[PDB]
C-alpha cells in the first residue's frame, strides 16, 4: 500500500487520495480509509468491497467517494468541501483472509489552509543561577516542518524542541536549550531555523 | 454508532510488568473487535484480530479477551518496544469505529521541573504583539497544572502550552506555556508571574519579572 | 474487469443443476444396468435434492466465521470428487448415497456463493447481475433433460458425471483467483451456542421475515406448476408429452424475459419501483389463471397464460427483493441467506403439499385460487415491507 496524495488544498476544494495495492489480489480483499488528525486519535472514513460496494461513514457520508480503478490497480478517496477538520493523516488499510484491516498504508499528511509556504518569524529569548536555560520562539510559518540547531551543530545534549501549534493561520513552535552559567553570555549561542519549504534558514544570537 | 470507550486513557509501568487495556462497547458487539498498536513513527500494525486471535508475527506476550461488554488486551512481561499507542477498532456495524487510545509510557521517575521565564523581545513588538515565553523543562510525572497572574492574584487566560512526548534519553517531560498579548496591553502592565503546581513539591514553584 | 466470480459462480451453479437435470433421462438405464426395480428411479432425484437441504444452516454461518472463499472453494471440491467417486459405486445402493453426497454441493451456492455476490457488488449492478446468472442457472432445467436424452443413446450415461467435473473444474480455477472474500466475521468461534443466538436474532426482525417469506409465497405459484402441471396437464387434461413440454415453454421464457429486462432496468428505476412494476403482472396473471379457470374448469391455456403474465412479474421483482431482504438485516449474510432459503424451503415443501390436495377435491379452479392467495400474502407482505 502506497497512497499518494494531494498535501495541501484549500478549504472548499476538493482532494483526491489514490492508494495502490500491492498484490495481484487487488480486487479480492476490500479497502478501508482512515484518518487521524493531528491530536484526535484516530476515524474510520470508509470502505469498498472489492466488487465497488461502498460503505461511508454516516457524518461525513455527504463528500466521501470511494472507487477504484481495475486497470491501474488503486483506490481513490475523493472528498469534497473540506476545511480545518480534515486535516490529517490519512491511512490505506486493507482486509485480509483474516479479518479487516489486516494490512495498512504507510499514510499521507494531507493539509487544508490557504497561506503559501510562509516563511518563519525567530525571536530570540534571553533572561544567573547554576545554569542558564535559553530559547528560541519561532512564528509564522505554513508547513508544519522546520529544524533547530545550536553552536552550529555541536551542543544538543540538553535541548527541547516543542510541537508546533497552530493560532489563527501559520505555526508558532519553540525551542529550548540549556548551558552552565559560565559558558553564557562569555560564549555564542546562536539558533538556526531551517524551513525547507520556504528555502530558508535563519540564524540568531542572544543577548541578555 | 456503536461508540468505543477506551480506557486507561494513558498508563505507565515499568519492563516486564502484567498491565491490561479495555475498550467498552455502546452495545453488543460479539467477538468482531481489533487491536492495533501505532509505532511513534505513525507505522500502524495490527496485533490480535477477533477478540482473541494473535496475528502472524506477534510476540506471545499478547493476549486479548472478552468479559461481557468489556474487551482487554494484556501484555505479560513488557519490553522496550512495546511503549506506545494502542487502539481498539469495532467492526460489528457500519460505521466501523476506534476507541479513545491508550499512549503508553515508561516507568516512573521522578523529577521537579527546571522553571524560566522569558520576556518578549523588542523584536517581536515590532509586529504589535508579545508573547512571554516559560519553559517548565524536566519533570515527571506529565499530570502538572500551570497558570500566569499579570499582578498579585490577577490571573490570565490568553496561555497556550505545547508539550513534548517523554524525552529520549531522561525519560522526562517538557513543556512550552505562551502568553500572547498585544503591545499596547502588554506595556500597561509591570509584573508577569509564571506559578506551577506539580507532584514533587507540595510547595509551588515561582518565576516571575519586572519591567 | 475482472468479474468473472458472477461468471464462474454460475458456471458452478449450472453443474450442479445438470447433477440433477440430465441424470434423471437416463435413470431407468442406471437402474436396469445396476439390476434394481423401477422403484429406484425416482430416489435419485430424492437423494440429490435431499442433500441441497443438508448443510444450508451450517455452510452459512460457518463461512462468516472462516471466510466465503475457503468454504465456497471447498464445495467445489466436494462436488468434483464426489461426481467421480460414483464412477466406483457398485451397487444401487451406493450409487443413491453419492447421489445425495453430491446433493450436498448445493447448499454452498445460495448461503455461501450468492451471499458474496450481493456483498460484492453495488446495488443496481448486482440485480442487473443476479438476474442474468438466473437466466444461465435456467439453462439447465430447460435443456438438461433434453441434452440428458441424447446423451444416453450415443454416450455412456457415466460420461456426464465426468462432464460435471470439468466444468466444476474450470469453475474452481474462476473462483480461486476471482472470488471476493466478504465475510466480516473472520476468525470468530464456532459453537452450537453462538450459533443459535445467531438465528434467534434475525428471527426477531419483523421486517426481513416478512420480506424472506413473500419470496417464498410468491414463488411458491411456480413451484406449484412445476411439481403438478405433468398430472394437470398429462393425466388431467389427456394431452400429449409434446403438448406439456410446450405449456412450459410460454411460462419458463416469460421469467427470462421478467430477469433480461430486470437487468436493463436496473439503472433507470429505483428497485422499490423495479419490485413494483413486476408486482403488477404477478397479480394480473395469477387472477386471470384464477378466474378463468373458476369459470371454465378445463381452460388450462388461460392457466398457461396466466402463470405466464404471473411469471414475467416474478423476473422483474425477484432479484430485486432478494437483495433488499438480505440486506434488511445486519446480520453476516451468511447467516442471512441460510435463513432466507431455510424460510422459502418450509414455505415449499408445506405449500406444494397442500397444492396437490387443492388440486385433488377441487379441479384447476383451487389449485389456481390458492396461487391467487399467495400472490395476495407476497402483496401483503410488501406493503409491510417496503415501508
Amino acid at each position: 500500500l502506497k497512497e499518494s496524495g494531494p498535501g495541501l488544498v484549500a478549504p472548499s476544494q476538493s482532494l483526491s487520495i489514490t492508494c495502490t495495492v500491492s498484490g495481484f489480489s487487488f480486487s479480492i480483499y476490500g479497502l478501508h480509509w482512515v484518518r487521524q488528525p493531528p491530536g484526535k486519535g484516530l476515524e474510520w472514513l470508509g470502505m469498498i468491497w472489492g466488487g465497488g460496494r461502498t460503505d461511508y461513514n454516516s457524518a461525513l457520508k455527504s463528500r466521501l467517494s470511494i472507487s477504484k480503478d481495475n486497470s491501474k490497480s488503486q483506490v481513490f478517496l475523493k472528498m469534497k468541501s473540506l476545511q480545518t477538520d480534515d486535516t490529517a493523516m490519512y491511512y490505506c488499510a486493507r482486509n485480509s483472509g483474516y479479518g479487516n484491516l489486516a494490512y495498512w498504508g504507510q499514510g499521507t499528511l494531507v493539509t487544508v489552509s490557504a497561506a503559501k509556504t510562509t516563511p518563519p518569524s525567530v525571536y530570540p529569548l534571553a533572561p544567573t543561577g547554576s545554569s542558564v536555560t535559553l530559547g528560541c520562539l519561532v512564528k509564522g510559518y505554513f508547513p508544519e516542518s522546520v529544524t533547530v540547531t545550536w553552536n552550529s551543530g555541536s551542543l544538543s545534549s540538553s535541548v527541547h524542541t516543542f510541537p508546533a501549534l497552530l493560532q489563527s493561520g501559520l505555526y508558532t513552535m519553540s525551542s529550548s536549550v540549556t548551558v552552565p552559567s559560565s559558558t553564557w553570555p562569555s560564549q555564542t549561542v546562536t539558533c538556526s531555523v531551517a524551513h525547507p519549504a520556504s528555502s530558508t534558514t535563519v540564524d540568531k544570537k542572544l543577548e541578555p | 454508532d456503536i461508540v468505543m470507550t477506551q480506557s486507561p486513557s494513558s498508563l505507565s509501568a515499568s519492563l516486564g510488568e502484567r498491565v491490561s487495556l479495555t475498550c467498552r462497547a455502546s452495545q453488543d458487539i460479539g467477538y468482531s473487535l481489533n487491536w492495533l498498536q501505532q509505532e511513534p513513527d505513525g507505522t500502524i500494525k495490527r496485533l490480535i484480530y477477533a477478540t482473541s486471535n494473535l496475528d502472524s508475527g506477534v510476540p506471545k506476550r499478547f493476549s486479548g479477551s472478552r468479559s461481557g461488554s468489556d474487551y482487554s488486551l494484556t501484555i505479560s512481561s513488557l519490553e522496550s518496544e512495546d511503549f506506545v499507542d494502542y487502539y481498539c477498532l469495532q467492526y460489528a456495524s457500519s460505521p466501523y469505529t476506534f476507541g479513545g487510545g491508550t499512549k503508553l509510557e515508561i516507568k516512573r521517575a521522578d523529577a521537579a521541573p527546571t522553571v524560566s521565564i522569558f520576556p518578549p523581545s523588542s523584536e517581536q513588538l515590532t509586529s504589535g504583539g508579545a508573547s512571554v515565553v516559560c519553559f517548565l523543562n524536566n519533570f515527571y510525572p506529565k499530570d502538572i497544572n500551570v497558570k500566569w497572574k499579570i499582578d498579585g492574584s490577577e490571573r490570565q487566560n490568553g496561555v497556550l502550552n505545547s508539550w513534548t512526548d517523554q524525552d529520549s534519553k531522561d525519560s522526562t517531560y517538557s513543556m512550552s506555556s505562551t502568553l500572547t498579548l498585544t503591545k499596547d496591553e502588554y506595556e500597561r502592565h509591570n509584573s508577569y508571574t509564571c506559578e506551577a503546581t506539580h507532584k514533587t513539591s507540595t510547595s509551588p514553584i515561582v518565576k516571575s519579572f519586572n519591567r | 474487469q475482472a468479474l468473472l466470480f458472477p461468471l464462474c459462480l454460475v458456471l458452478y451453479e449450472f453443474s450442479t443443476y445438470i447433477g440433477n437435470d440430465m441424470i434423471q433421462p437416463g435413470m431407468l438405464a442406471v437402474v436396469e444396468q445396476y439390476q434394481a426395480g423401477i422403484d429406484w428411479v425416482p430416489t435419485s432425484m430424492t437423494a440429490y435434492l435431499a442433500g441441497g437441504m443438508f448443510l444450508q444452516w451450517l455452510l452459512g454461518p460457518l463461512s462468516d466465521r472462516i471466510g466465503r472463499r475457503p468454504v465456497m472453494l471447498a464445495g467445489v471440491v466436494w462436488f468434483i470428487v464426489t461426481c467421480l467417486a460414483i464412477l466406483l459405486a457398485q451397487n444401487i445402493e451406493q450409487f443413491t448415497l453419492l447421489r445425495f453426497l453430491q446433493g450436498i454441493s448445493l447448499c454452498f451456492i445460495g448461503a455461501v456463493g450468492y451471499a458474496a455476490i450481493q456483498e460484492s457488488f453495488e446495488e443496481a449492478v448486482c440485480i442487473k447481475i443476479t438476474a442474468l446468472m438466473a437466466n444461465v442457472a435456467l439453462i439447465a432445467p430447460l435443456l438438461g433433460p433434453l441434452v440428458g436424452a441424447a446423451w444416453i443413446h450415443v454416450l455412456p450415461w457415466e460420461g456426464m458425471f465426468v462432464l460435471f467435473a470439468a466444468l466444476a473444474a474450470i469453475s474452481f480455477f474462476g473462483l480461486q483467483r476471482a472470488m471476493p472474500e466478504t465475510a466480516t466475521r473472520i476468525g470468530e468461534k464456532l459453537s452450537l451456542k453462538e450459533l443459535g443466538r445467531d438465528y434467534k436474532l434475525v428471527l426477531k426482525n419483523g421486517r426481513f421475515v416478512a420480506g424472506a417469506l413473500a419470496l417464498g409465497f410468491v414463488s411458491l405459484p411456480l413451484l406449484a406448476w412445476i411439481a403438478q402441471s405433468p398430472i394437470i396437464i398429462i393425466t388431467g387434461e389427456q394431452l400429449s408429452s409434446y403438448e406439456y413440454g410446450l405449456l412450459q415453454v410460454p411460462i419458463f421464457g416469460a421469467l427470462i424475459a421478467g430477469n433480461l429486462l430486470l437487468a436493463r432496468l436496473t439503472s433507470r428505476r429505483t428497485v422499490r419501483s423495479l419490485i413494483i412494476m413486476g408486482g403488477w403482472p404477478i397479480m394480473i396473471g395469477l387472477l386471470v389463471a384464477a378466474a378463468a379457470t373458476v369459470i371454465s374448469s378445463h381452460a388450462y391455456l388461460w392457466m398457461t397464460a396466466g402463470l405466464s403474465i404471473y411469471a414475467f412479474g416474478i423476473g422483474l421483482a425477484n432479484a430485486g427483493l432478494v437483495r433488499l431482504t438480505l440486506f434488511a438485516s445486519d446480520m453476516s449474510k451468511g447467516t442471512v441467506s441460510a435463513a432466507m432459503g431455510m424460510l422459502q424451503m418450509l414455505i415449499f415443501t408445506v405449500g406444494i403439499e397442500i397444492s396437490k390436495h387443492a388440486w385433488l377435491n377441487g379441479g384447476n379452479g383451487l389449485f389456481n385460487l390458492f396461487n391467487l392467495v399467495n400472490g395476495i400474502l407476497w402483496l401483503s407482505l410488501m406493503v409491510i415491507f417496503l415501508k
